[PDB]
RNA sequence: AACCUGGGGAACUGAAACAUCUCAGUACCCAGAGGAGAGGAAAGAGAAAUCGACUCCCUGAGUAGCGGCGAGCGAAAGGGGA
RNA sequence: AGCCAUGGGGGAAUCUGGGCGGACCACCGCCUAAGGCUAAGUACUCCGGGUGACCGAUAGCGCACCAGUACCGUGAGGGAAA
RNA sequence: GGCGUGCCUAUUGAAGCAUGAGCCGGCGACUCACGGUCGUGGGCGAGCUUAAGCCGUUGAGGCGGAGGCGUAGGGAAACCGAG
RNA sequence: GUAAGAGGAGGUAUAGGGAGCGACGCUUGCCCGGUGCCGGAAGGUCAAGGGGAGGGGUGCAAGCCCCGAACCGAAGCCCCGG
RNA sequence: ACCGGAGCGCUGUCUCGGCGAGGGACCCGGUGAAAUUGAACUGGCCGUGAAGAUGCGGCCUACCCGUGGCAGGACGAAAAGA
RNA sequence: GGGCAGUUUGACUGGGGCGGUCGCCUCCUAAAAGGUAACGGAGGCGCCCAAAGGUCCCCUCAGGCGGGACGGAAAUCCGCCGGAGAGCGCAAGGGUAGAAGGGGGCCUGACUGCGAGGCCUGCAAGCCGAGCAGGGGCGAAAGCCGGGCCUAGUGAACCGGUGGU
């Protein structure tokens, strides 16, 4: 169920994804966590859309 | 009851829009082991005619094979095949001059 | 023919047995990959050159000779001893 | 008159000319979200046969 | 009687239902034309500073395309000749 | 989503005129529209003759002998036997 | 006098009180057209084989290489190349 | 009847179409909440159409082509009522 | 010529049926169908059998064949079960 | 817009209507692997967590008797008896304290490229995953991290939508 909608933590760096999901219901805003993408190693990695 | 085992997925990227297909040089990948079959010259007519080549654009000398002081005529030469003529060959693109 | 009342249940349904149990005994050769054992809790317990993954299930690491362990004051462990 | 080779498993199949029919895998489009990664470089590519005989021949005319 | 060009146009079936689709613009109704017709001299054909009315036979090739991208349907250039 | 064709409505010009090169604009090529006649090779079997690893009166065309006669039904039409 | 519950179809299963069938003469059902595909008889050999047609023929054949087949596949693609 | 026209009806609302019960003698109560039928110059949404702020491709440029807001729109269903 | 209910007169509707009558049938004389049809050299009890036998079995009455008559069985004919 | 034309009108079933049901998980029926039928038994599930993930340091229950303001068969603490009947999100089964429980510091491996080999099974999916290369957290280090003790928390393919090559 939603009010924990899930998202696509996109990276900076123009692309490269790992995907996860929020909780509003939580005092969870966005989140930068700190993961890998396909390319490079462990950078950044923040939130968009769903 | 299901389908085929059409469950299988598509990706045949471009499968052609509709105006047609890209008219576009296709090729002629060949091996070396067919021109050390023969000594002198491969030019088109030759190879066409006989050989393999069959009305078909251009023709790519590569693969492995023999190397033999010979005239070879093509339009597209593999850096493999480039270097059997370094042994012994020749080197001929795009004919016109 | 008159029929006097009836009923019905909800006791129809069935969960679906999957395959269970240890796949390889003492003896056999596991060749890192050959899972050996499907197991719920620890009915046997890793030890060497075994593994256990998540599904509490025991399997291969080296190119191995099973064997087996009793141990009671810690339960019952299956270990794999190839080549040395 | 010349039977008519499948369009569609034609425009969404491979088989190694040598005769062995292997496809491309599914379960990869509307996930990836609780999904990791090991699903993602597994959802690659696929691969089948024995059936794929008989699919080997819809192929047909071209064999391709 | 068949062959012929247009004027209207089916349903059964296939898709294991079934309306998109198909069957097929096919059977069938009209009308007219003649040994022929129909067609027919280029706002063409299409990639190279290439050919040059029309109909026919062939390959092009079930290819290029088309579709609840299912069933299934499905051509033109080039070239070999009349 | 091109080109052809057209039912309505809006409605050019006469060679930097027009249409096409697959939406469209730029660059380069193709061809001259909205009037017309054309033999040849194509297609077929009422028909003449000619032939066949075609049949011999339940076969063969429906009809071998006076078969589109008998006789069916007002009727369209059915359809023998010998 | 010892032995003996027709035939076909259908069926878990028939003497079945399931059915077809009075008896006979005759007619009457697994082909072909395209392509594929495995195995096979041969000509061929990294080669094979022409299609329409044309020349000839009066059951008389040869000629016609356009084309399909075959040597490189691998990426959907550009393309890389025994990788 | 696609029509042309035809009937109705060379009839005219004491007529002609429909429905409902089926002499005559006595009789007909509750509800517009639904639905249909009716009646309505407010209001809502809403088809093509008008429109043009922004916007793109492209060519040096004049420019050609497309996307396209605000606001305007009825029939219809909602809305007021019988 | 509509469906109940009741009384009156009358009657073969009933008790309980008897006689007769002409015509079918029955005998002769002239002619001569049908549906069904595997074949039959075709009786019964007690069990047997996919549940209901002349036919299997442990067993029955009876020379061969016919004619009038009754209607229980041949899962009886009408149907490729209303 | 039923005036007309065209189709759809599932399957279920101790002969059919109605109810109920179609997927997954728990354990009986399962005859000591598997495994298996019934309108044969009892049940649960379409969610969850930025901490309920993670590395290291630490502590260990329920309950049993006695003792205590309010409470008081239960609050809570204390003393002792107590080797897992406590707790381990939600169903159980099973396993578990020589942790998977309960508190905390630093983080954030619900990583990238793979993939040895097995379980399962017609297929198709589902499934456990040594070890490798980049890089990062923890811990002096040994070593751990490709989600959470686990067995459900699912939807092939086209048709499209956004970001991007």
């Amino acid at each position: 169920v939603r009010i924990k909608l899930l998202l696509e933590c996109t990276e900076c760096k123009r692309r490269n994804y790992a995907t996860e999901k929020n909780k509003r219901n939580t005092p969870n805003k966005l989140e930068l966590r700190k993961y890998c993408p396909w390319c490079r190693k462990h950078t950044v990695h923040r939130e968009v859309k769903i | 009851g299901r389908s085929t085992t059409l469950m299988r997925l598509p990706k045949r990227g471009m499968q052609g829009q509709v105006p047609g297909e890209i008219k576009r040089p296709r090729y002629q990948g060949v091996n070396l082991k067919d021109l050390a079959r023969f000594e002198g010259e491969v030019t088109p007519e030759l190879l066409v005619r006989a050989g393999l080549l069959k009305k078909g654009y251009r023709l790519k000398i590569l693969g492995e094979g023999e190397a033999k002081p010979l005239k070879v005529v093509a339009h597209a030469f593999s850096k493999s095949a480039l270097e059997k003529l370094k042994a012994a060959g020749g080197e001929p693109v795009l004919l016109e001059a | 023919a008159h029929k006097k009342g009836l009923g019905s249940t909800r006791n129809g349904r069935d969960s679906q047995a999957k395959r269970l149990g240890v796949k390889r005994y003492e003896g056999q050769v596991v060749r890192a990959g050959n899972i050996l054992v499907r197991q719920r809790g620890t009915r046997f317990k890793p030890g060497k050159n075994v593994g256990m993954g998540r599904d509490f299930t025991l399997f291969a690491l080296v190119d191995g000779v099973v064997e087996f362990q009793d141990r009671g004051r810690l339960g019952r462990y299956v270990h794999v001893r190839p080549l040395a | 008159p010349k039977m008519k080779t499948h369009k569609g498993a034609k425009k969404r199949v491979k088989i190694t000319a040598s005769g062995k029919v292997v496809a491309m895998k599914t379960g990869k489009r509307h996930l990836n979200w609780q999904k990791s990664g090991k699903e993602i470089r597994q959802k690659g590519r696929k691969f089948v046969l024995a059936k794929p005989e008989a699919e080997r021949i819809k192929l047909l005319l071209p064999y391709e």
